[PDB]
RNA sequence: GCUCGCCGGAAGACCAAGGGUUCCUGUCCAACGUUAAUCGGGGCAGGGUGAGUCGACCCCUAAGGCGAGGCCGAAAGGCGUAGUCGAUGGGAAACAGGUUAAUAUUCCUGUACUUGGUGUUACUGCGAAGGGGGGACGGAGAAGGCUAUGUUGGCCGGGCGACGGUUGUCCCGGUUUAAGCGUGUAGGCUGGUUUUCCAGGCAAAUCCGGAAAAUCAAGGCUGAGGCGUGAUGACGAGGCACUACGGUGCUGAAGCAACAAAUGCCCUGCUUCCAGGAAAAGCCUCUAAGCAUCAGGUAACAUCAAAUCGUACCCCAAACCGACACAGGUGGUCAGGUAGAGAAUACCAAGGCGCUUGAGAGAACUCGGGUGAAGGAACUAGGCAAAAUGGUGCCGUAACUUCGGGAGAAGGCACGCUGAUAUGUAGGUGAGGUCCCUCGCGGAUGGAGCUGAAAUCAGUCGAAGAUACCAGCUGGCUGCAACUGUUUAUUAAAAACACAGCACUGUGCAAACACGAAAGUGGACGUAUACGGUGUGACGCCUGCCCGGUGCCGGAAGGUUAAU
RNA sequence: AGGACCGAACCGACUAAUGUUGAAAAAUUAGCGGAUGACUUGUGGCUGGGGGUGAAAGGCCAAUCAAACCGGGAGAUAGCU
């Protein structure tokens, strides 16, 4: 049956993408946290 | 364009293979690893100057490095440009 | 003309059409159109601000001469057209210096008619001119409300206003509502009734009808649950409320106007 | 390798999305594979993706997003102008064959096309972010002409039969050929050229629009397919040589016609209706600032340019979404033969498969099927489930009705094959020939050939001819809902929601109402024949009495009453 | 002509049996309804948690919803086990 994850790269990079996080205060705040944790993978990319 | 500094840095290696080798008999074409950025233009110039042979046309393609995961951690060989260069008809070196 | 359909199928049997043979066939006049985008009823926050709106047919918007400024220059009605954006029809009108415009089709207008505007124009159906120069008692539509602004009162299929007293520098209009309102006499206005008026005699006849005019269903609060609408839940058909708007304000009665700023201009509320 | 079976509007083939090397070769088998595995989408190493014209980038814009200034907001920030982004839509050009273990409209062979720079030459008013055109638009239905394709015949190559017959009215196979270029067909739309003048097209216009004349009627625009060329070629059974037996090289026949024929194309058409059916650039044209022997503009020829990124492989699935090599889910494209209305269905072709434990037994019981004496709802909460009905044509068909319906009511009869009418009918299709002419893809005449239902009469086989697959059970009384629709994704599809119709009530537009501390926005580019809210639910006949209570509306002299 | 009739695709989900440590965290098989419309479907957009959307079931909002998920207040409080 149709499951909830139907992938789409455009929609991905748009809602959770790097620049989408850079767009807004609280999105940039996310990036900070992930950098504080020292995350290997800030966002998902090419 | 020359940038002979550049012309020297554009060519990296010949690239050996069954395919690369029949491509030299059957179709007077020579097959090289060239810089990632290199243009067909730049590749043409170089091959002319350095390999002193007249150049009919240049084809390029980009090769994706294979990946090789050895337990949890993974690794990736890098991507290179391949150049199928044809050699006019004055076929020498 | 108003046609009944035979019952070859239910939800058709009740259909009453309104078919006007003097209506242009096919596309409108290209250069007077523009985009128009549907809205689902939703404003610039994404929220449905007006319920029940969406789907149904795609619609191009015809620009329509609400102000009627081309004074002096006569024009002829080329043809009458259906406009999907209004209950009225319209006239494609050709001006004597080659300009074309759309106007509200008033009651009798035909192809090959002269209309005209300006303070002088003949008091005849189609002619626009300031009200100071219109005979008190005339029935008039597409009435300006401020001088120069453009048509606001009596625009809908089969409607009209009647000047019932000049005096002052204002007129006093009997609006179709029944209300009697003052408005300055330099407000332009058009002689006639606005056109087609068999309009109200349609019956739709089936559900999809209203659907393709962009009207989605209305849910009776009494069929909702109390968390949704003040008209509760029941337990098999209960009411027991004093009937209200979904936001807990009273229908069936409560006056909701409030302006003061424009209070001056109203001489009799409707009834 | 020979056989057997299965799918074949798919279980075949190609995309998109998504995966990210799974593709090909060598090699290995621990672990992974529900078994063994020498095999693998497993391990390891190597190889593999070639573009001016396929796609993306690019130009253009939709919804929507961002948004110098700005408007608003305790701060954060919200809205928004010019602008700037955003395909799911618009915008230049390439095809057939060949080839690799693995790419190919990308490499090769053959044959093309696009649009820019340069140059030469001849000829000319050129010139935007502007104007105009154009791009540019819905649904339904109708039928004609085509093609893709197929059948038969002819033609060519090959065949003479494991068992009675098979040199013929016999058998088998093939009979294929692109873009491009030329011709302007079936057919669609529209009358043309000239001159003059003008309150319109933010300035200007030779353009569009408008007004006048004059004049010739044939003028232009669009346009499937056919034919011709492309093709001296490609492809083509099969031969002949070589062969590591995998293959490779060489060579190479016929390559037509008739008929049938889409859902593809003419068709962005035609007709028609109501719900009245994107934008912008490219493109054509018009001029403004301008530049005027310049630059430009059009054309021929030559010449250079056309970068960068993607291209392997899976694709309705073992490679994607489902924890799995999971009976599930996933958009688009292609449509062969016989029977058939058919994209159903049964059997086949091309192609793909037999589903990654098997070997035997022939107990109970369970799952899934077949048949069943006599009885036939006696079962059971209930005919649950079974069994039954099932096509086409003609005949025939009740109450009742809103005159459409009820209706496929019901219920009958016919049905295969062979012969005859007619060695193949009616119909369709249409060549030679004859004549005509604005001679063309033309018209009239002509009926050869081809194809071809149906009917009656007669005969005949079986138990049975709609013989399989396929494919309504029918009727009577009554509750509820008018009806099609909607709903509890996953125990409720209903009498529940909706609905057309009716009523009440708000609303004069800076509308009421709604999202918003606000700016701003929906309602609406609407304007009371409109918009909101509430209840009722087609339609027929109707809808009585009560205002004390509680809500609401109006009112006001008094009384009571806040800050102050 | 028609929210017209019959019937595949496509959309649905009326009945039964099977399955119930399933082939499957809702399906298989036989029957079933709609199938030119209030039809169906791809791609992108918009609405955000006392909020959305709802032909109204308290349905749906990532295997869930009479107030989503994540992190924080946080060692909430637990006269209860
Ligand atoms: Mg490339
Ligand atoms: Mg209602
Ligand atoms: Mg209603
Ligand atoms: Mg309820
Ligand atoms: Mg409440
Ligand atoms: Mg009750
Ligand atoms: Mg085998
Ligand atoms: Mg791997
Ligand atoms: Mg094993
Ligand atoms: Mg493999
Ligand atoms: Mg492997
Ligand atoms: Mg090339
Ligand atoms: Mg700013
Ligand atoms: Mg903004
Ligand atoms: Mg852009
Ligand atoms: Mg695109
Ligand atoms: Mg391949
Ligand atoms: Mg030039
Ligand atoms: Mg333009
Ligand atoms: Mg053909
Ligand atoms: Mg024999
Ligand atoms: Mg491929
Ligand atoms: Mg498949
Ligand atoms: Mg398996
Ligand atoms: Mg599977
Ligand atoms: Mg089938
Ligand atoms: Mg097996
Ligand atoms: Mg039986
Ligand atoms: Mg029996
Ligand atoms: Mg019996
Ligand atoms: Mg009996
Ligand atoms: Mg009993
Ligand atoms: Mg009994
Ligand atoms: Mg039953
Ligand atoms: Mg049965
Ligand atoms: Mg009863
Ligand atoms: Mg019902
Ligand atoms: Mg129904
Ligand atoms: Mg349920
Ligand atoms: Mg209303
Ligand atoms: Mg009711
Ligand atoms: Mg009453
Ligand atoms: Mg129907
Ligand atoms: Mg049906
Ligand atoms: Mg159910
Ligand atoms: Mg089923
Ligand atoms: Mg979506
Ligand atoms: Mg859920
Ligand atoms: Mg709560
Ligand atoms: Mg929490
Ligand atoms: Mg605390
Ligand atoms: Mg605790």
């Amino acid at each position: 049956m149709k499951r909830t994850f139907q992938p789409s790269v455009l929609k991905r990079n748009r809602s959770h993408g790097f620049r989408a996080r850079m767009a807004t205060k609280n999105g940039r705040q996310v990036l900070a946290r992930r950098r504080a944790k020292g995350r290997a993978r800030l966002t998902v990319s090419k | 364009m020359i940038r002979e500094e550049r012309l020297l840095k554009v060519l990296r290696a010949p690239h050996v293979s069954e395919k690369a080798s029949t491509a030299m008999e059957k179709s007077n074409t020579i097959v090289l690893k060239v810089a990632k950025d290199a243009t067909k233009a730049e590749i043409k110039a170089a091959v002319q100057k350095l390999f002193e042979v007249e150049v009919e046309v240049v084809n390029t393609l980009v090769v994706k490095g294979k990946v090789k995961r050895h337990g949890q951690r993974i690794g990736r060989r890098s991507d290179w440009k391949k150049a199928y260069v044809t050699l006019k008809e004055g076929q020498n070196l | 003309a108003v046609v009944k359909c035979k019952p070859t199928s239910p939800g058709r049997r009740h259909v009453v059409k309104v078919v006007n043979p003097e209506l242009h066939k096919g596309k409108p006049f290209a250069p007077l159109l523009e985009k128009n985008s549907k809205s689902g009823g939703r404003n610039n926050n994404g929220r449905i601000t007006t319920r029940h709106i969406g789907g149904g047919h795609k619609q191009a918007y015809r620009i329509v001469d609400f102000k009627r400024n081309k004074d002096g220059i006569p024009a002829v009605v080329e043809r009458l057209e259906y406009d999907p954006n209004r209950s009225a029809n319209i006239a494609l009108v050709l001006y004597k210096d080659g300009e074309r415009r759309y106007i509200l089709a008033p009651k009798g207008l035909k192809a090959g008619d002269q209309i005209q505007s300006g303070v002088d124009a003949a008091i005849k159906p189609g002619n626009t001119l300031p009200m100071r120069n219109i005979p008190v008692g005339s029935t008039v539509h597409n009435v300006e409300m401020k001088p120069g602004k453009g048509g606001q009162l009596a625009r809908s299929a089969g409607t009209y206003v009647q000047i019932v007293a000049r005096d002052g520098a204002y007129v006093t209009l009997r609006l179709r509502s029944g209300e009697m309102r003052k408005v300055e006499a330099d407000c332009r206005a058009t002689l006639g009734e606005v056109g087609n008026a068999e309009h109200m005699l349609r019956v739709l006849g089936k559900a999809g009808a209203a659907r393709w005019r962009g009207v989605r269903p209305t849910v009776r609060g009494t069929a909702m649950n109390p968390v949704d609408h003040p008209h509760g839940g029941g337990e098999g058909r209960n009411f027991g409320k004093h009937p209200v708007t979904p936001w807990g304000v009273q229908t069936k009665g409560k006056k909701t106007r409030s302006n003061k700023r424009t209070d001056k201009f109203i001489v009799r509320r409707r009834s």
